[PDB]
């Protein structure tokens, strides 16, 4: 009769057909995934493409259902998911433009190569070849070449792709009654109708900003340390009161800091904890390590693996007949079918991933009884911090100790848990500056604030003062740098990154309370804790049925994103650094360059 | 004095969809009920009433053997005062139920790789079932005010949805062969006895 009572018939029905539909799209998927063929290209693409039909039909369907005239929350938020229409709010043309334009930076990023510039038949790809190059070269202009002519190959490519792409997804989001696309993304953080929880998408760009101002003494001690660091390794190229020379960072763009540890390891002689040997001496194998990550979950209260995970999931590389797609993924594939897909070394990488994944499985598992619609993390940041947390857990000598891989006398102290909190900081810290910058910059430019005929200006400018990061090469307005990284030109969101980030060491450390954890957080292993597993259950199971302020709380008491956590598991870093860092300038002037003489 | 022809039922090659719901007379015969419990190869086997092992020891004049394919996490439905899409729109137990509910794992039969679909049941009714009752119509659904004129569109919708049983689903989603057994006593002679 009512309106409402139509859209809960009408929801009843799209359950029903989507669990099916996906179960195909998701079936056809990893038979591909698991076996590179020509024919499983094609079933994947018609059975993803059938999915595809189906969601546009069933979005025009629910849009003939206004939400202004739904009162139960639970069906308004399955109906809002259904009813964003997204790009068909453009006309037909546009909107094939659109696509056309995405496809087309896609297949640029992924094909972009450049060539040597003295053998114009031997070319390198971003992967694996200039990947390699940023991540393990030490020499200054090896580094300059593949960091410049990335950005001047393929990134002037994208440029003028670029700039239609950001008119057009205006359009689009304007059309959908947002101020621009930036405020369109936000829109994942959006609660409304909920007292006490909401949350409004502008908010989200204060709580960043509140946030990251009380990071920066942190990193601002992390930069003094690493410039003074690679000062000592590259003194005729690094100022002491300079930002850090872009193509110095260890990946490609400085996205993470990681690769800089060799050369700003504190303590280095230290032994590293590497537990592999030990698995490879016990004869672990790929079914070992799933079943002691099982065993993990297993102690804080959660269930075992299914019998179809073990019968269905691809845990080893299967053999060179077949081709695989190796990148570690946990598969949700509805009918209470869940799998990982990983080829499995017997290495201590590898097993800090597997409890990762099943992580993922974890969380999938508690929230499957949940409506097709709400099987999914709180928001774009939970799943990831699950995840997360689940690595942190089971990399601690405590926990190695506990199942045998670390001996019992091993020896930790104040040098190996300083070596380690700062390998940790160079990946976790490091990046945080880097992503806010990166998608301020975007927000700004769909926003209006960032005319095009500036836009590689703002780019370096705020490289130099938010990052403390100084381009070698001057960029004109033909460059398009942002693009340049698989985020950016692929169409994806960045703030993901710095709110999982946060959220992570939240739930590290309510989880480790409750755990009853004594010492410093980044010793805590949640092992053997129910009190620990309940809580987190008790959000996991929530999916995103309920706004994700209040799914934070249940697991940390608090309704908004926090760094305290994060602060507090690099404190012991801080004091050191701090420390260290007496004799050095700390700050960077930004007017510095490595051109500028 | 001959054998009461459960085999027929119990290993039937197709059971029927639950909507459909298949039922068997059993009469004038010698019924076994403690070879069925000692099988050891269901997993439900709940009587409502009175103990297997004791009900061998017994006599009525009709029994019933309601036969269907449900999915795992539904078999919980096919008990008294359950609600849900089976207990509500499919097959209904009453609260006074006196017989026994039989099930057991049936993905080796009734699923297949690409999908099994021979399995219905009804995601749709104006109302509840009574219970014992059986629904078999295949009238479009109407949700909404406008009438369907016997074809799905907006708020019209085929009240019939299909299992999809692949093997590879969750054990909630594995097909399920139920059997249900009705008791019951009249005035006439027992014909049923063990
Ligand atoms: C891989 O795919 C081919 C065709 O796409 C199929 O015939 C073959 O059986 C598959 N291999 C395995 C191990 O399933
Ligand atoms: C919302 O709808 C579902 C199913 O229609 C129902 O179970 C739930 O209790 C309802 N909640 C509210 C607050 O209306
Ligand atoms: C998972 O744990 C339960 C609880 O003991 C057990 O009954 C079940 O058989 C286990 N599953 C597997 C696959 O071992
Ligand atoms: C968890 O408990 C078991 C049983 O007492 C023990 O063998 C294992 O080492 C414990 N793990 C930790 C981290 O305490
Ligand atoms: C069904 O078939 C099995 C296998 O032969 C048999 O043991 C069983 O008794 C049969 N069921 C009945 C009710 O006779
Ligand atoms: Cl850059
Ligand atoms: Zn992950």
């Amino acid at each position: 009769s009512t309106i409402e009572e139509q859209a809960k018939t009408f929801l009843d029905k799209f359950n029903h057909e989507a669990e099916d539909l996906f179960y195909q799209s998701s079936l056809a998927s990893w038979n591909y995934n698991t076996n590179i063929t020509e024919e499983n290209v094609q079933n994947m693409n018609n059975a993803g493409d059938k999915w595809s039909a189906f969601l546009k039909e069933q979005s025009t369907l629910a849009q003939m259902y206004p939400l202004q005239e739904i009162q139960n929350l639970t069906v308004k938020l399955q109906l809002q998911a259904l009813q964003q229409n997204g790009s068909s709010v453009l006309s037909e043309d546009k909107s094939k433009r659109l696509n056309t334009i995405l496809n087309t930076m896609s297949t640029i990023y992924s094909t972009g190569k450049v060539c040597n510039p003295d053998n114009p038949q031997e070319c390198l790809l971003l992967e694996p070849g200039l990947n390699e190059i940023m991540a393990n070269s030490l020499d200054y202009n090896e580094r300059l070449w593949a960091w410049e002519s990335w950005r001047s190959e393929v990134g002037k490519q994208l440029r003028p792709l670029y700039e239609e792409y950001v008119v057009l997804k205006n359009e689009m989001a304007r059309a959908n009654h947002y101020e621009d696309y930036g405020d369109y993304w936000r829109g994942d953080y959006e609660v409304n109708g909920v007292d006490g929880y909401d949350y409004s998408r502008g908010q989200l760009i204060e709580d960043v900003e509140h946030t990251f101002e009380e990071i920066k003494p942190l990193y601002e001690h992390l930069h003094a340390y690493v410039r003074a660091k690679l000062m000592n390794a590259y003194p005729s190229y690094i100022s002491p009161i300079g930002c850090l020379p872009a193509h110095l960072l260890g990946d490609m763009w400085g996205r993470f800091w990681t690769n800089l540890y060799s050369l700003t390891v504190p303590f280095g002689q230290k032994p590293n904890i590497d537990v592999t040997d030990a698995m490879v001496d016990q004869a672990w194998d790929a079914q070992r390590i799933f079943k002691e990550a099982e065993k993990f979950f297993v102690s804080v209260g959660l269930p075992n693996m299914t019998q179809g995970f073990w019968e269905n999931s691809m845990l080893t590389d299967p053999g060179n007949v077949q081709k695989a797609v190796c990148h570690p993924t946990a598969w949700d594939l509805g009918k209470g079918d869940f799998r990982i897909l990983m080829c499995t070394k017997v290495t201590m990488d590898d097993f800090l991933t597997a409890h990762h994944e099943m992580g993922h499985i974890q969380y999938d598992m508690a929230y499957a009884a949940q409506p097709f619609l709400l099987r999914n993390g709180a928001n774009e940041g939970f799943h990831e911090a699950v995840g997360e947390i689940m690595s942190l857990s089971a990399a601690t000598p405590k926990h190695l100790k506990s199942i045998g891989l670390l001996s019992p006398d091993f020896q930790e102290d104040n040098e190996t848990e300083i070596n380690f909190l700062l390998k940790q900081a160079l990946t976790i810290v490091g990046t945080l500056p880097f992503t806010y910058m990166l998608e301020k910059w975007r927000w700004m430019v769909f926003k209006g604030e960032i005319p095009k005929d500036q836009w590689m200006k703002k780019w370096w400018e705020m490289k130099r003062e938010i990052v403390g990061v100084v381009e070698p090469v001057p960029h004109d307005e033909t460059y398009c740098d942002p693009a340049s990284l698989f985020h950016v030109s692929n169409d994806y969101s960045f703030i993901r990154y710095y709110t999982r980030t946060l959220y992570q060491f939240q739930f590290q450390e309510a989880l480790c309370q409750a755990a009853k954890h004594e010492g410093p957080l980044h010793k805590c292993d949640i092992s053997n804790s129910t009190e620990a597993g309940q809580k987190l259950f008790n959000m996991l199971r929530l999916g995103k049925s309920e706004p994700w302020t209040l799914a934070l709380e249940n697991v940390v008491g608090a309704k908004n994103m926090n760094v305290r956590p994060l602060l507090n598991y690099f404190e012991p870093l801080f004091t050191w650094l701090k420390d260290q860092n007496k004799n050095s300038f700390v700050g960077w002037s930004t007017d510095w360059s490595p051109y500028a003489d | 004095t001959n054998l009461c022809p459960f085999g027929e039922v119990f290993n039937a090659t197709r059971f029927a969809s639950v909507y459909a719901w298949n039922r068997k007379r059993i009469s004038n015969c010698v019924a076994d009920y403690s070879v069925l419990y000692n099988s050891a190869s269901f997993s439900t086997f709940k009587c409502y009433g009175v103990s297997p092992t004791k009900l061998n020891d017994l006599c009525f004049t009709n029994v019933y053997a309601d036969s269907f394919v449900i999915r795992g996490d539904e078999v919980r439905q096919i008990a008294p005062g359950q609600t849900g899409k089976i207990a509500d729109y499919n097959y209904k137990l009453p609260d006074d139920f006196t017989g026994c509910v039989i099930a057991w794992n049936s993905n080796n039969l009734d699923s297949k790789v690409g999908g099994n679909y021979n399995y219905l049941y009804r995601l749709f009714r104006k109302s509840n079932l009574k219970p014992f009752e059986r629904d078999i119509s295949t009238e479009i659904y109407q949700a909404g005010s406008t009438p369907c004129n016997g074809v799905e569109g907006f708020n019209c919708y085929f009240p019939l949805q299909s299992y999809g049983f692949q093997p590879t689903n969750g054990v909630g989603y594995q097909p399920y062969r139920v059997v249900v057994l009705s008791f019951e006593l009249l005035h006439a002679p027992a014909t049923v006895c063990g």
